[PDB]
């Protein structure tokens, strides 16, 4: 077995420092290098680092001077310190081990996700909520068109993504289910993981990318976000089926990615 | 972004 377990305290008070603690049983910490992805409560999926191979800690441009990674080979533990925190910051913070162990040469990216403690940075406040109708909010960058849609099992459906700055070719698409984190389904725009048949095509150059959901299973109902590796490391908005005959609550949480 | 980020890509 390898369990990433990344630990955090539930509630936490803004202004001082949370150490999101992932205590891997499995491997080595030079290895498989481990990449550290926040998706808050009503927001979307922030690349915040990665602790490289040999040892190199990158970042995001917005969560720079904040973030700081120490690292226990021995005991197996990566040290995420996140200093200066602020109200905003209530999510469920991932740690996401490597394909490639070591060697860099046309890089596969990204497969065990551990799963998600969820971490309140917010001395009374949170997200969205109230007392039975209460609870309701998205609201994120990066174009990918249709992200709101209403197809059905057997109907064709084609996700084009626009990028804010240009891309080139160096995108994974990953499918997040109701209940799962983020799976990795197709690398490098278009090149299939180990073990899934040729039926989502992601296909694309330069700014725009086509996911065509081919033959729509059950499976198939879920939130696709595109990585983009060139520019910046961003994943984007992903996918959400509109409910017609429920709540329909949007309050205006502003996600720049 | 950075050497670390990009691993082997470009």
């Amino acid at each position: 077995q390898v369990q990433l377990l990344e630990s955090g305290p539930g509630l936490v008070r803004p202004s001082e420092t949370l150490s999101l603690t992932c205590t891997v049983s499995g491997f080595s910490l030079t290895s498989f290098s481990v990449s550290w992805v926040r998706h808050p409560s009503g927001k979307g999926p922030e690349w915040m680092g990665r602790m490289w191979y040999d040892g190199y800690t990158a970042y995001n441009s917005a969560l720079k001077s904040r973030l700081s990674i120490s690292r226990d080979t021995s005991k197996n533990q990566v040290f995420l310190k996140m200093n200066s925190l602020q109200t905003d910051d209530t999510g469920t913070y991932y740690c996401t081990r490597d394909l490639y162990g070591g060697y860099p040469l046309g890089f596969w990216y990204f497969d065990f996700w551990g799963p998600g403690t969820m971490v309140t940075v917010s001395s009374g406040g949170g997200g969205s909520g109230g007392g039975g109708s209460g609870g309701g909010g998205s609201d994120i960058k990066l174009t990918q068109s249709p992200s709101l849609l209403s197809a059905s099992v057997g109907d064709r459906v084609t996700l084009s993504c626009k990028g804010s700055q240009n891309i080139n070719n160096y995108l994974a698409w990953y499918q997040q289910k109701l209940g799962e984190a983020p799976k990795l389904l197709i690398y490098n725009t278009n090149s299939l993981q180990t073990g899934i048949p040729s039926r989502f095509s992601g296909s694309g150059s330069g700014t725009d990318y086509t996911l065509t959901i081919s033959s729509l299973q059950p499976e198939d109902v879920a939130t696709y976000f595109c990585y983009q590796y060139n520019n910046g490391y961003t994943f984007g908005a992903g996918t959400k089926l509109e409910l017609k005959a429920a709540e329909q609550k949007l309050i205006s949480e502003e996600d720049l990615n | 972004w950075n050497p670390g980020d990009y691993g082997g890509i470009l």
